């Protein structure tokens, strides 16, 4: 189950970092 | 191709960041999900994040680009630390909890742990660092 909700934020939060 | 339970997860996954359930992601639905992780996008920055992964162009993350786009170390080390709001170096059931009700999804304790057994391998029943990288990579 829920690995990949925690997965998705974690990828998500990754995908914000990048442009900064 | 994935799985059907894997497609249910996603599915899941995806109801996180669609708030009004109308089967699209916008951008001010990001925004939400980014700033209730402690972040503060921009304007064009949600744009960007979301024109990443749109494959009709049509401005928002429907579910088959969500799934498409499940697909550096300073990163994960950045997500880390939103989990481990005390800095203790494990992301605790409580920790994760927290993080998932600002979100607006209320698990029930047994569901927390579950999704912390997942994450989990040295077995310690919380998240360090390492298991945390793994889990992403
Ligand atoms: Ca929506
Ligand atoms: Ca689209
Ligand atoms: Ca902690
Ligand atoms: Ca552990």
């Amino acid at each position: 189950k829920k690995k990949a909700t925690f997965r998705a934020i974690t990828s998500t939060l990754a995908s914000s970092f990048k442009r900064r | 191709q994935l799985t059907e339970e894997q497609i249910a997860e996603f599915k899941e996954a995806f109801s996180l960041f669609d708030k009004d359930g109308d089967g699209t992601i916008t951008t001010k639905e990001l925004g939400t999900v980014m700033r209730s992780l402690g972040q503060n996008p921009t304007e064009a920055e949600l744009q960007d994040m979301i024109n990443e992964v749109d494959a009709d162009g049509n401005g928002t993350i429907d579910f088959p680009e969500f799934l498409t786009m499940m697909a550096s170390e300073e990163e994960i080390r950045e997500a880390f630390r939103v989990f481990d709001k005390d800095g203790n170096g494990y992301i605790s059931a409580a920790e994760l909890r927290h993080v998932m009700t600002n979100l607006g999804e209320k698990l029930t304790d047994e569901e927390v742990d579950e999704m912390i057994r997942e994450a989990d391998i040295d077995g310690d029943g919380q998240v360090n660092y390492e298991e945390f990288v793994q889990m992403m990579t």
